[PDB]
């Protein structure tokens, strides 16, 4: 379930232990996906008011949100979570065919004419 | 006017064993002689040529000699042996624009309307061609002098001739880059071409020598083509000049793959060619 | 979520509404993926 | 005096620099166009007009230590790409 987008069913898992405690496995369970949870944040989501992404971990109102809120953007507004889906700098990119592309060419005519 | 011009070895090479009969002399003398050829569709041809007697004093460096008996009587021994044959105008052996190279042309303008000169080299080192050729201009111009007149370059190249080739080719037996495949242009124009850009860089950079220490005149004639070069240099990566680049690309190497998937099938049929020379030749003959 | 963390889908929801939106994705031909697909196999053809 | 980025101004900025009224600029600029001066073209729902040419003028020697250095760093990628030329392409032809 972890493999998968099975989050909810995983934190049901949390608790629903038939075997023993396994308590110090599920509180690594709980911090690798706490920050996984704090990875998934950074989509490019619309604006969540201050109740959707605040109960998708496991919180009603501490400052944990001011944690993850100033660990991460999503800034904290008026009830607000702010989206710089920019994705913008990285294409345009000719010079780099134009350095890769130009070794490979000459490497084409290598195994082309000079015997081996 | 003048396109360009055609240069023979024959007259390359006729030029450098004068710089070797006056190598003698030791001290100082410059090969300057008569420049002998054609020029037909508006395209500059030298065939012959032979030097004239020429001296020079370092004081009072404005003092020339021609010897124009010797000019009349070998050049009429010349149109007798080839009528086709007649003037085009002079040479100086040029290593670096001796002063009387402004009106030797001047002297000898009334023989030839377009008496050109050539520069040529006698100690061969570059990463060009060493042969050279200006032209007479005049100008009466509103800055300079009132009485004004500056040579320009025509272009040079070595024209070939069918008849020479076999000589030529002859006396190389060196070495010859032939067999001009994938890797011919690879040396001659993209070794050699991007430092054949070397040196024209490099040459506004001596230019460029005078910011606050060189010569006085400063611009005037020289700062609009400069202003152009950067005015006029190419196109930044963000159009669809990418995307078509990306485009015509991606439609050669669709030709480079398909040739290349021939090539291997054409030597597979050369191995079925070669195991059927083995299998019913080990047997037959053992 | 997970299927934009992971790579596969790329493009936003809307978590408010409901809906997923994705873009339109053409000319990958551009894109320089198939001249990886071209040398990849340009060298192993010369290889055979 | 804008560089060979953009050199992409606008109509509003011409009724800023020359207080010329919306209507009158491009009358202006046909005429630059037809004395040539300037060549470049014309767009009029964005408002921006795409200079390409510019009629070349003089200068001191300030601005020659501005093209000697963009020349300068052309220098080295020209050795920087041809060095990939030789070394690559070293045993091709010796």
């Amino acid at each position: 379930y972890l493999m998968e987008g099975s989050y909810n069913k995983v934190f049901l898992a949390k608790g629903n232990i038939p075997a023993e405690s396994y308590t110090f496995f599920i509180d690594i369970l709980l911090d690798t996906i706490r920050d996984e949870i704090a990875g998934c944040i950074e989509k490019a989501y619309e604006k969540i008011l201050f109740t959707e992404a605040t109960r998708i971990l496991f919180f009603n109102t501490p400052k944990k949100m001011t944690d993850y809120a100033k660990k991460r953007g999503w800034v904290l507004g008026p009830n607000n979570y702010y989206s710089f889906a920019s994705q913008q700098q990285k294409p345009e990119d000719t010079t780099i065919p134009s350095t890769e592309l130009a070794k490979q060419v000459i490497e084409y005519a290598r195994q082309l004419e000079m015997i081996v | 006017a003048v396109q360009k011009v055609v240069v023979h070895p024959l007259v390359l090479l006729s030029v450098v064993d004068h710089f070797n009969r006056i190598g003698k002399v030791g001290n100082q003398k410059r090969v300057v002689g008569v420049l002998l050829g054609s020029w037909q569709k508006k395209v500059l041809d030298v065939s012959n040529s032979f030097a004239v007697p020429f001296d020079e004093d370092d004081k009072d460096d404005s003092v020339w000699f021609l010897d124009h008996d010797y000019l009349e009587n070998m050049y009429g021994m010349f149109k007798k042996v080839n009528a086709r044959e007649r003037i085009v105008g002079w040479y100086h052996t040029g290593p670096k624009l001796h002063k009387n190279d402004i009106a030797i042309n001047e002297l000898m303008k009334r023989y030839c309307p377009n008496s050109v000169l050539v520069i040529i080299d006698v100690k061969p080192k570059d990463l060009g061609l060493p042969t050279e050729a200006y032209i007479s201009v005049e100008e009466v111009h509103d800055d300079g002098t009132p009485t004004s007149k500056t040579f320009e370059h025509v272009t040079s190249e070595i024209g070939a001739e069918e008849a020479e080739e076999v000589g030529v080719e002859h006396l190389l037996r060196d070495i010859k880059d032939t067999t001009v495949g994938t890797l011919s242009q690879r040396i001659t124009n993209q070794v050699h071409g991007l430092k054949g850009l070397n040196s024209k860089l490099l040459d506004i950079r001596s230019y460029l020598e005078k910011v606050a220490t060189g010569k006085l005149p400063i611009n005037h004639q020289i700062i609009y083509q400069l202003q152009d070069v950067f005015n006029l240099l190419p196109d930044v990566s963000l159009q669809e000049f990418v995307k078509a680049f990306y485009l015509k690309t991606n439609d050669q190497m669709v030709v480079v793959y398909l040739a290349s998937l021939i090539r291997s099938v054409v030597a597979l049929h050369n191995l079925i060619n070669n195991k059927i020379a083995n299998r019913d030749a080990e047997k037959k003959e053992g | 979520a997970k299927a934009i963390r992971d790579g596969v889908i790329e493009a936003s929801i809307n978590h408010e509404k409901g809906y997923v939106q994705s873009k339109e994705m053409i000319d990958i031909y551009s894109t320089r993926e198939p001249q990886l697909a071209f040398h990849q196999r340009i060298s192993f053809c010369l290889d055979i | 005096t804008r560089p060979a980025n953009h050199r992409q101004l606008t109509f509003e900025e011409i009724a800023k620099s020359a207080k010329i009224t919306v209507n009158e600029v491009e009358l202006l600029v046909m005429k630059a166009l037809s004395v040539g001066l300037v060549k470049g073209s014309i767009d009029e729902v964005d408002k921006r007009v795409h200079m390409t040419w510019v009629q070349p003028r003089v200068l001191d020697l300030q601005q020659i230590k501005g093209m000697k250095d963009r020349l300068e760093f052309w220098c080295t990628d020209v050795k920087s790409m041809e060095m990939l030329v030789e070394h690559q392409a070293h045993d091709i032809l010796t």
